[PDB]
């Protein structure tokens, strides 16, 4: 029974080859992709049946300026600085087959930040630097839980048991040593911290807030914006 | 050469110097609370003639604070490697010699390693003080650690010609290194451009405050200071960020020193700076760990506030970290998630995530269409890495598919352009592919087939690291055991052998053997006439008329024949060898094309203006024994 193979060459350089015997080998490739299609359905249905959390969070660098600057000492003054999205969700359901108990997680989340940071660094030996960090974080969603049982239907929708940030305006600094990442504490003169609440429920209540330190009299500080750890807040806080 | 001017000193003195400095990086607005470090060391200069000195530095100990006294003094202690750190400064001296006071060439013991160095050379260049003048506005062009300088010098205190105090100044947006040092980036963020405008955010200038003594001309002592300020983050553009380097030398003894003899370290080096990596030591790594056991625990916890920051930290520490102990690690970070581990290799834009995601695709259990795929898609990226090679040398015995082992030999000559050196890589593929034919190349016939085929891609290298393959090629062509397949596919891995002397040979023996095979015997009659001899082709052209195998004798006639119609450059060169073989015998007359091998060739010469003649070559080959409808063989 013949047997034939044939090749290709560009530049004297062999681009593979091809055989029957290739054939045959494709052959069962696709007989083995049959082989692992039949059992798919079966294996997807038993993570439901058992349930799970499902989780999808990118974090991606959309904007990013890294580089460094030598030093009088011979020391290296690290500088750089980044812009990130983490735009993930939390899902994944579980079912209770036969209980008849659904449990339902969906709560997409948005973390938008900001550092800068700079620093002077020993190589493999040690690092000094100071990170400024604006922060914006998001997330919505919802906590459904329902069963069914013995004839008796019940929609459950777990309370927040945090307050809720529909959004967090944050700016915060450290002081990063080789071992530890350290933040700065606020000022106390002046610390400004502050609440106004309204009721959405009588168990939950709209809340809007604002903490920090008014400092913008006090010399070499910048104003009541920066200079210590800021915080604009929006929430929806439940009284528990 | 050494300018009077230029003396700061005096001969046979060694000068003690304690060196004290810190680096503290604060903010004022907050009581200057800084990440502050204290450097302390025992410095001994060592002159025993001008502008020959020698350099002995110890009692280094590496201070950090850790804590702040209420009234803000830090508290400082010796960190883990302080200690690895003083061993590994006063386990070196340094010799050095500027000649004419401004040209500096550095010629250290036993390589110390370049961060080291650097830190040296920041040393000298607060040590260096430029030749004495009477000028006070003086101005001029200086190297340091930073590259060249246009550094300003003006006397404060002078007692007769000789100047008492004097400060030295430069701005740091003016010296030639300046131009950001790149860095590894996140590959995929898509600004770009953008650091030029920074530095005009950047604010930075040196001052240097000089005791000098009048009558030795010594340093009596050095206070050295840099402030760099950043404008943003600052409201009136003045509360912004700030930084400084102080840095102090302080006199403790002059010991005069009974020395003549000054060293020059072999290796010859100037005060410039030298590239060196974002190196971390080896134990933070664990860190890295925790951090990603610490992600997978919140994710539970079900917070989600912090997470990209931690990640952005970690792919820093990542930065800071080196290939080796990365890939050891590395299976244990995809123990702990993938997707994860998949976030940080794309947003890593070092080599080595590269080079390791081969690793994960093994770690992943890839389908083999894909790892193929791959495995080209990377081998033709230029300028192959050692390691890389290393990975691909893996997977290709892992898989030992066609693709990937084609992948690598590209990639094998790609590196062997790149670098010349016969490194161990070479020579353990090597091993591996003589394990794979041995000398009989008895194996499978596809497998050995391509085993021999892929080994041609690399013939030289080959040649130039191992002739006992070459010789073992030369036993397969003369093998009977392997099938006329792989002794062809033996005689084409030849292709990257130009076959010399003996390879010649042994083609000619294994073709003028009557019993050859008539496939086999045209095989070797090409692959001789790719560089033949005269004497060979007399003898080629003696045997032919009494040759068996009627289509071999037709096929060999006709080629004959077409090379001596040929007029191509090279075919004028070569029929001058076919007409010295032709003095004593004549061909026998090629009939047939349909039922007997015969040979056609067609060449295409164009004139181009104002280039060499382009002619292309075509070579018709058809295999017929006399009793094949159509060619039992053709290539193209």
């Amino acid at each position: 029974v013949p047997e034939a193979r044939a090749y290709l060459r560009i530049l004297g350089e062999e681009l593979g080859f091809a055989s029957l015997h290739d054939l045959q080998l494709l052959g069962k490739l696709l007989l083995m992709g049959a082989r692992t299609l039949q059992g798919i359905p079966q294996m997807i249905g038993e993570v439901i049946r058992k349930g799970s959390k499902n989780d999808f969070f990118l974090h991606y660098i959309f904007m990013e300026n890294a580089f460094e600057l030598p030093t009088g000492a011979g020391l290296q003054l690290q500088i750089s600085s980044s812009g990130v999205i983490a735009p993930g969700a939390k899902a994944g359901v579980k079912l209770e087959v036969a209980n008849m108990q659904a449990e339902l997680v969906a709560k997409p989340s948005v973390s938008v930040e900001f550092v800068t940071n700079m620093g002077i660094i020993i190589p493999d030996f040690a690092r000094s630097g100071v990170q400024m960090n604006t922060n914006f974080f998001h997330e919505s969603g919802l906590e459904a839980h329902v069963a069914l049982k013995a004839g008796k239907l019940k929609f459950i929708i777990p309370s927040p048991k945090r307050p809720v940030k529909l959004l967090s305006g944050g700016n915060t600094l450290h002081l990063v040593s080789t071992t530890k990442t350290e933040v700065i504490p606020p000022l106390i003169e002046n610390r400004q911290s502050w609440s106004v609440c309204k009721q959405v429920f009588p168990g939950l209540n709209y809340c809007t807030s604002g903490a920090y330190s008014n400092a913008s009299s006090t010399d070499s500080a910048s104003y009541y914006p920066l200079t210590g750890d800021t915080r604009l807040e929006l929430e929806l806080r439940p009284t528990g | 050469v050494c300018p009077k001017d230029a003396t700061r000193f005096k001969h046979l003195r060694k000068y003690t110097y304690n060196y004290e400095a810190e680096s503290s990086s604060g903010v004022p607005g907050t009581a200057d609370s800084r990440s502050a470090t204290r450097i302390n060391c025992k410095v001994e200069l060592e002159v025993p003639q001008l502008c020959s000195f020698i350099l002995k530095t110890s009692q280094c100990t590496l201070k950090e604070v850790y804590g702040f006294n209420p009234e803000g003094k830090a508290l400082l202690k010796k960190t883990k490697n302080s200690e690895e750190f003083a061993a590994a400064m006063s386990r070196y001296e340094l010799k050095l010699a500027i000649p004419e006071g401004k040209q500096v060439f550095l010629y250290p013991e036993k390589d110390e390693p370049t961060y080291i160095l650097n830190i040296k050379r920041g040393i000298i260049s607060a040590l260096l003080v430029p030749p004495e003048t009477e000028e006070a506005k003086q101005v001029l062009f200086l190297d340091t650690v930073y590259g060249n300088c246009s550094t300003h010098f003006t006397v404060k205190t002078r007692k007769g010609n000789v100047a008492t105090e004097i400060s030295t100044e430069r701005d740091l947006g003016q010296c030639d290194r300046f131009k950001p040092i790149r860095t590894g980036i996140s590959p995929l963020a898509l600004i770009k451009g953008m650091t030029r405008p920074l530095s005009t955010l950047i604010s930075s200038s040196q001052s240097c405050q000089y005791t000098l003594d009048a009558k030795r001309k010594h340093v009596a002592e050095a206070i050295c200071k840099e402030q760099h300020l950043f404008l943003p983050f600052s409201y009136k553009n003045k509360y912004g960020m700030v930084a400084q380097v102080t840095q102090t030398l302080k006199l403790e003894d002059t010991p005069k020193i009974n020395s003549r003899f000054f060293g020059e370290g072999t290796k010859k080096m100037g005060l410039a700076f030298e590239s060196t990596k974002s190196t971390s030591p080896p134990k933070q790594a664990e860190a890295v760990l925790k951090t990603l056991q610490e992600l997978k625990k919140l994710t539970i916890s079900e917070q989600n506030i912090q997470r990209a920051n931690l990640f952005n930290k970690l792919v820093t520490e990542l930065r800071g970290l080196s290939d080796e102990a990365v890939t050891s690690l590395l299976p244990q970070l995809i123990e702990v998630s993938s997707p994860i581990t998949l976030q940080a290799l794309v947003q890593c834009g070092q080599p080595q995530c590269s080079t390791h995601i081969l690793q994960w695709l093994k770690r992943v259990h890839a389908n083999p269409l894909l790892i193929d795929v791959v495995t080209y898609l990377v081998a033709l990226i230029p300028e192959p890495s050692a390691q890389q090679l290393r990975e691909i040398f893996n997977m290709a015995r892992d898989q030992r598919s066609r693709a990937t082992l084609y992948a690598l030999s590209h990639a094998v000559n790609n590196y062997h352009k790149t670098n010349p050196t016969g490194t161990q890589e070479l020579l353990d593929i090597a091993n591996y592919l003589m394990e794979q034919i041995q000398d009989d190349c008895t194996g499978d016939e596809d497998y050995t087939y391509l085993i021999l085929r892929v080994i041609g891609n690399m013939g030289q290298t080959m040649e130039q690291l191992t002739p006992e393959l070459k010789s073992s090629i030369l036993k397969c062509v003369q093998s009977t055991k392997p099938s006329l397949m792989i002794q062809k596919a033996a005689i084409q891995a030849l292709r990257k052998m130009e076959p010399k002397d003996k390879d010649q040979e042994v083609l000619l023996q294994t073709f003028l053997d009557d019993a050859s095979p008539g496939d086999k015997r045209l095989a070797a009659y090409l692959m001789l006439m790719r560089s033949p001899s005269q004497a060979d082709i007399n003898k080629i052209v003696q045997i032919l008329p009494w040759e068996q195998n009627e289509q071999v004798k037709n096929f060999v006639a006709s080629h004959i024949a077409n090379i001596l119609n040929s007029e191509e450059l090279d075919i004028q060169d070569l029929k001058k060898l076919v007409k010295e073989a032709l003095k004593e015998s004549q061909l026998p007359t090629v009939m047939d094309f349909r039922k007997f091998s015969r040979n056609y060739q067609l060449y295409k010469s164009v004139s181009l203006p104002s280039l060499d003649p382009a002619s292309a070559k075509i070579e018709g080959n058809l295999i017929f024994d006399p009793n094949n409808y159509l060619p039992k063989e053709s290539m193209l």
